[PDB]
């Protein structure tokens, strides 16, 4: 499937729908990354500096909020190709010296992916517009 | 003026006072009330929309046409190129009725009176007044509302 | 009296934030943040080189739009976790360092957008209130410009 | 018309991707994804719009037709549960169709069918059998007369 | 021009949205805030009140004061020898501090904004603006509010 | 000054005969019975408005003066349930009088007579105690500096 | 002070760890945790406790100094939205300290350190800043005029 | 008497009846308005905290000090050796005093009089009683409390 | 981490919030061991007296129970090193001939934090303090 303008209205609204304004942005991502770090425990060690081992830690929570602002940015940003391959640079950037694997990114996706169906639900979650503007957005941020 | 904060805010409040389904209905009716009151003369105008009764469908479907026209006028505040496009569009179906522009001074009054009164105290009367006259101008070319 | 940012005064502040902020177009984050840099700028001439890198010479450049965005982001960030303050100064620590050690970036460019910001948000936000908000968003940059210069 | 429990949901899905809190981009990207499957349907219909420059659809001419076009459905869905005065909604908008060069019932019917296939990509549970009640009724009107 | 019509209708308007007790302070509220957020820069005007924390004793008094004297001067609408007497005690009081005039041009469009957001969809802003005139000009003098 | 109950009667009671929707003719009705009584009891107090004309008290000046008298003990009793504000408020009205040269502390007491004499022909039932109890510390807050 | 909405969250999270319904054991169990942290930061301020034999903290005498140090941090606590009492309560705490043989102002800015150190293990998301806005102002009150 | 199970109860009924926030000053209040009905004459004994006035900020101090001590009493219940320590302290500081120990039996009374009707009708006042005893030996060294 | 007398603190009381007083113990206790079975399968092999093939019996229901009996002690006895490493003992002989590997002892923590948080929820949960003393409590079964 491909992440054209239809899908990436789609994603924003169900985005918007799931991050919300900040209530339930905690449990919303701690969520994600409890998702992420079951499916990969290994990953957790490229986390060193911000309490990877305890993602109930205040430090942790504060790069989880990191993370959701950063998808955030690119999720608002889907339907503007210019400025959203320069946030996507931005963010390649703030990972190179960093060594994640094309794997790692996709583990993040479903986790992503999981975390908002469970706060939208199934019965509205659109699989096939999500998993194909997460691939456009991680694509991006690995450069490519 | 109306420069793009107003330009927000006004779609902000629009957006709130004028609502979803039904309470449309009574947010025109109320405008055009208000147009009426404030300027009686301005009801022999429309006749063609059957203004003789404002219950009538003919004069809610008028009604239904311009809020309609004010939403998305209003949406496209932020895209001067469709704006001004669109402004231009309900200029052409007005000119042929010589319509004293004077008139248009009345509608903006009654419309922050609307506005202004379901949206409550945080109504934001100069950017409203500033907007407007960008719209009453795309759609007169009166320089009145400069 | 205190001056102090208080749990009434936050709830307030992510209302005036929350009713503007934009949660699926980057339309109004975008023109907010701009705005507030156009009025940092005309302030403060000298500030728009340490902008160089995001075009600071051009607000509408997809570089400094992205530059703006960012901006937007991390004042977002601060704003919720205000709610939550022990994450709030991990996260204000974070955002000290990447404006620290910035020949040109000190408290006193805070001051002036926070000035800025006192000029933009009446302006767009409906119901602002610039006591709660200033009081607030003091405390932010406190957070901010703890290892700065004056 | 449609049933007022039909209206319900058609106005309440409808409202989930257009409503006064939407930007104009959104809208008019709605727009050209709709005309553009109208055109690749029935490409033949494509030259009725030269006059709001559909040469190029970035244009904010372009941009404006498809705004008003969709305050139009907007304006038509918001008054489902009126029916007199939808009556009368729909009757204007039929005679602005009328007076138009080169307009057949038949592309009427193909709009139809791509807003059965749009729509479902940006509403949540999208109701084919809700919408066919309330539009087809109401594209019959907008498309009564014609060719 | 603010006729007898106009004036009993806005003392009308003036009495349901001005309201009693503890909702006289939260109108007061409404009107100072939007008027410092109209015009951002008009609080620095009102140091000798304390106004860098409207929710201080002496800027609530100042606010108090203030809707006082909207609240009495818009009573005496009706009589003029009373009114241009208190409209004179007035400009009395704010002249010694040589204000900007179009100040009162902000205050007035903080005023309708409250008054109409708390009064409603009735809100009839031609004969406010009309009459805030009468005590605009009463107040500064300046031509401007002629 | 007075206790929330003591404080709501009081606020209650005048607001019966002073609000937004009370005319400025009966305000300056209630002002020139007030002023009359308050010059029988002491004489020498007249002499102390000639800048409001009180030679005439029917005349536009002497009008708007007791219209702002009432409307500023209005002020005071509705913020008799803050008394933060309230503190203030005194405090200014008192520099509005010691302003002025001739007034006495026998004066307020003087008008303090009128009031509980004058009040309970317009208000129902008019409660002395909790009037006393609100208006005494009231008073004695704008009198505050008067020989 | 510190706002009603704070001092309502301070209240909620320390009757989280002390309320009538918590054995004194843990009561000087924090008790013990916070002086000797308090000893680390500033060790040259144990010797003060030399009378409430700060020798061994696991004495009778110890634990009851941790008690009653504690009930006043929670009689001060409950009593944050009482501006009144609170002053009168601070003023006489503040006296205690002041004719102890001492005291700087300085070991008050520590044990704000320590609390902000120690609570945070034992309450579910403590809140740093509600607790510095009614704290503060209360070690001040209870640390103003000493060294 | 008072052995460790009448040690517990006493502790959970204290804490039920105590309560929390402001239900804590209430309590104060009744404890000693309690003691000055049953025995007039005490309340002369502290004009040091403004005794003169009840609902005087000194006075309240005073209360919340006073239950204060007893709740942390109590809480010691367990540990005679924390819980002497700190009576052998309330004691240094009521010696000076030259106070009547009659009046500590008038004390005990009030306080199972406002823990009982706090509490209701499970109130042990024998437990009491006893446990009150301890306290108040401690506090004054008089067999009356043997 | 170390489980100080603070860590030992608030691991009393959130564990006197998730055990309660009886209502939840049954759903807290399945929920419990339907984690340390689906995590190691294998393990169930050790409980044929109790029904450890099916967690649903009453059977297994009151082996559950006695589990959670037996960690209720221990928390409420961790600020009583004396008392507590005596029950340590008691419980080490009624392991001693069933040969736990330290592996099943982790596996039985794990399942023993995601139930607490299950039940008082991640924004509270203090996963340092909870694994630090459950460390504590199970090295103490061992033996050492
Ligand atoms: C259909 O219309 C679209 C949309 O354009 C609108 O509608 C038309 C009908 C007209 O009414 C337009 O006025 C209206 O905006 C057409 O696409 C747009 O076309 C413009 C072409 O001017 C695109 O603009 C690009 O270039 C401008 C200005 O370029 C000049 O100035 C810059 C200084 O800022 C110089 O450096 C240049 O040498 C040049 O002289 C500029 O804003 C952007 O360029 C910068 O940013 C790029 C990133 O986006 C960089 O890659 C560049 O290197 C440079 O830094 C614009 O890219 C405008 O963007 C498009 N719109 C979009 C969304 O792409 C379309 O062509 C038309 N169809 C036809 C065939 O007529
Ligand atoms: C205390 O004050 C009140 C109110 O006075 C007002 O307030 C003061 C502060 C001043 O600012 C005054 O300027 C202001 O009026 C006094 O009562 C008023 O007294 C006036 C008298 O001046 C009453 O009006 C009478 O005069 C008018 C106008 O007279 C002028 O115009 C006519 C032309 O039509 C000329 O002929 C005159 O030479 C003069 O230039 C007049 O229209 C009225 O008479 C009409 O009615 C009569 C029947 O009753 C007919 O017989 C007449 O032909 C004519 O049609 C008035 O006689 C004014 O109405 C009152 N105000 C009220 C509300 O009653 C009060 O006198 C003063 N105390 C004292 C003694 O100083
Ligand atoms: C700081 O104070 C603490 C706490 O003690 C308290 O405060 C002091 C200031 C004094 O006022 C004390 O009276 C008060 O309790 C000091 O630590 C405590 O010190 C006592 C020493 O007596 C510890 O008690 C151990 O021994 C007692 C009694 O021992 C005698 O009697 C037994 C018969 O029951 C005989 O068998 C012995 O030969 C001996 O003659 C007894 O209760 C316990 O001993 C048994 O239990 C142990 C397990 O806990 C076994 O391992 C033993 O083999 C035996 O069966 C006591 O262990 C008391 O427990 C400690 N407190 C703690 C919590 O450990 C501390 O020393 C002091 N600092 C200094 C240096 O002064
Ligand atoms: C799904 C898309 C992702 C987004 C939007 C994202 C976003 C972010 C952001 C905003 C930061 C903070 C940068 C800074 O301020 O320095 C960050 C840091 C980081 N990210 Fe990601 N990230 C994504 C995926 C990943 C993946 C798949 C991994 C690897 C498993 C990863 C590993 C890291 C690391 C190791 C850091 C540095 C943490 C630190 O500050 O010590 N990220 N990411
Ligand atoms: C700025 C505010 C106004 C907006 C947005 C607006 C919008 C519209 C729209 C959308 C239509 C329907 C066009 C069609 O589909 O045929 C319309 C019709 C009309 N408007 Fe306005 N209008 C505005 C102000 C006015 C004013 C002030 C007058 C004059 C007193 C006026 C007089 C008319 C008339 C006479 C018609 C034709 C009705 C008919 O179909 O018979 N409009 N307007
Ligand atoms: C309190 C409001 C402010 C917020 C929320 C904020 C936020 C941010 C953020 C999120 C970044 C990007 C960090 C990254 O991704 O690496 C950034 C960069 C930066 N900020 Fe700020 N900032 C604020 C005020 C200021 C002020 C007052 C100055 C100084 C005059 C300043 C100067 C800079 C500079 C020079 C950069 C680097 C830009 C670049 O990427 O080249 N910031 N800020
Ligand atoms: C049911 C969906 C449709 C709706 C709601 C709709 C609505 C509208 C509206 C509101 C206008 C502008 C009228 C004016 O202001 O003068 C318009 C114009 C027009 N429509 Fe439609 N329309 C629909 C379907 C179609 C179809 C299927 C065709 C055929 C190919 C069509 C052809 C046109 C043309 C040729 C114009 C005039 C454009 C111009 O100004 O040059 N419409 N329509
Ligand atoms: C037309 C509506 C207005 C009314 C009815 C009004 C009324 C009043 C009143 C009753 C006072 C208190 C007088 C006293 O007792 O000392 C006052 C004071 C004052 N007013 Fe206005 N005012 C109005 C507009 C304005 C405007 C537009 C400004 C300018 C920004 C202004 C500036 C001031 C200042 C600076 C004071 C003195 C504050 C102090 O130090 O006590 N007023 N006004
Ligand atoms: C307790 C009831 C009273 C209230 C609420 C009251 C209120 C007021 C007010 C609001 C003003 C106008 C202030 C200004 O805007 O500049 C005023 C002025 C004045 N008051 Fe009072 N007053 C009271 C009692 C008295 C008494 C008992 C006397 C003395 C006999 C007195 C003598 C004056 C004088 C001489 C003026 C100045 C009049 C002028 O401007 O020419 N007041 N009073
Ligand atoms: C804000 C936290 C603190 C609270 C709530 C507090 C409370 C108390 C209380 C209730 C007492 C017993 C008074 C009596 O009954 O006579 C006390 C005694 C004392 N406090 Fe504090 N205190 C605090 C901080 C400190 C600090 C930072 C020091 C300094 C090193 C200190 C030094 C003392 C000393 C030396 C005594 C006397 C001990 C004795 O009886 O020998 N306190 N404190
Ligand atoms: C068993 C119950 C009692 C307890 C727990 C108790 C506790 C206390 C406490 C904690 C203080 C404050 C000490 C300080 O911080 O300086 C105090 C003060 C005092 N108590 Fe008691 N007390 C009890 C019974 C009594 C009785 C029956 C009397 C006498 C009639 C009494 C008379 C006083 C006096 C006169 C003060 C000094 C007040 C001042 O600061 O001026 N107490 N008591
Ligand atoms: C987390 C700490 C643990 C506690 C507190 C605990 C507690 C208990 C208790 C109270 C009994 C009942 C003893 C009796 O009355 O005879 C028991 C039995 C048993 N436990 Fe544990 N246990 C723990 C961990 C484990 C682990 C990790 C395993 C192994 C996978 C295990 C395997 C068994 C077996 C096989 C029995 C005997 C069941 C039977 O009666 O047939 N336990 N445990
Ligand atoms: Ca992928
Ligand atoms: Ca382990």
């Amino acid at each position: 499937s491909e992440c054209g303008p239809l899908q990436r209205l789609k994603v924003k609204r169900q985005w918007a729908e799931a991050y919300g304004s900040g209530n339930g942005r905690e449990e919303f991502g701690h969520f994600i990354w409890a998702n992420v770090f079951k499916v990969a425990p290994s990953a957790r060690d490229m986390f060193k500096r911000v309490r990877g081992d305890n993602i109930y830690t205040p430090a942790f929570r504060a790069h989880a909020t990191r993370v959701l602002g950063g998808l955030d940015m690119c999720v608002a940003l889907l339907d503007d190709e210019s400025v959203l391959n320069t946030q996507l640079a931005h963010l390649a950037s703030q990972h190179s010296s960093r060594g994640v694997s094309a794997e790692q990114y996709n583990v993040v996706e479903h986790a992503v992916m999981m975390g908002v169906e469970h706060e939208i639900g199934q019965n509205v979650f659109d699989k096939d517009a999500w998993q194909a503007c997460l691939d456009v957005i991680t694509s991006g941020i690995q450069g490519n | 003026d109306c420069n793009i904060l107003q330009r927000l805010k006004v779609k902000m409040q629009w957006a709130k006072a004028y609502g979803f389904g039904t309470e449309r209905a009574k947010f025109g009716n109320s405008l055009w009330t208000s147009i009426f009151n404030y300027a009686p003369d301005a009801r022999d105008l429309f006749k063609s929309v059957k203004s003789e009764d404002m219950r009538s469908p003919q004069f809610k479907a008028h009604i239904a046409r311009v809020i309609g026209g004010l939403d998305r006028v209003i949406s496209m505040f932020d895209n001067e190129d469709a704006l001004n496009a669109d402004l231009e569009h309900l200029k052409s179906q007005h000119d042929p009725r010589g319509l004293d522009a004077l008139n248009f001074v009345v509608f903006g009054k009654a419309l922050f009176a609307t506005v202004g009164g379901q949206f409550g105290v945080c109504f934001d009367l100069p950017a409203w007044e500033s907007c407007y006259k960008v719209i009453a101008m795309g759609i007169t070319g009166n320089d009145m509302f400069s | 009296s205190s001056n102090s940012c208080t749990t009434e005064d936050r709830r307030e502040m992510q209302l005036m934030w929350a009713n503007v902020w934009s949660a699926q177009f980057t339309g109004r984050r975008l023109a907010i943040a701009q705005a507030v840099f156009k009025d940092l700028f005309a302030h403060v001439p000298d500030a728009v080189g340490l902008f160089d890198r995001v075009h600071g010479t051009e607000i509408d450049s997809s570089e400094f739009k992205a530059h703006c965005i960012r901006v937007v982001n991390g004042l977002d960030s601060a704003i919720g976790l205000l709610s939550d303050p022990s994450t709030l100064n991990e996260q204000l620590s974070h955002l000290a360092t990447q404006h620290q050690e910035r020949a040109g970036v000190t408290k006193g460019g805070f001051s002036a957008i926070a000035q800025s910001f006192l000029r933009v948000m009446p302006q767009v936000a409906s119901c602002f209130n610039p006591d709660a908000w200033s009081r607030c968003f003091n405390r932010i940059t406190n957070g901010m410009t703890e290892g700065l210069a004056e | 018309f449609c049933s007022e429990a039909d209206a319900t949901i058609v106005i309440k899905q409808w409202n989930q991707i257009y409503n006064a809190g939407i930007g104009a981009k959104s809208r008019w990207t709605m727009g050209n994804e709709i005309f553009s499957s109208l055109f690749k349907l029935k490409p033949e219909s494509e030259v009725l719009f030269n006059n709001v420059n559909v040469a190029n659809m970035s244009s904010g001419a372009f941009h404006a037709h498809t705004v008003r076009v969709l305050s139009g459905l907007d304006m038509g869905i918001n008054y489902l549960n009126d029916a007199g005065t939808l009556t009368s909604l729909t009757a204007h908008l039929a005679a602005q169709h009328v007076a138009r060069t080169g307009l057949k019932a038949v592309y009427f019917d193909a709009m139809g069918k791509v807003l059965m296939t749009v729509l479902p990509s940006l509403i949540d549970n999208f109701n084919p059998d809700a919408w066919r009640n309330c539009l087809l009724p109401l594209k019959n009107a907008i498309a009564k007369g014609l060719p």
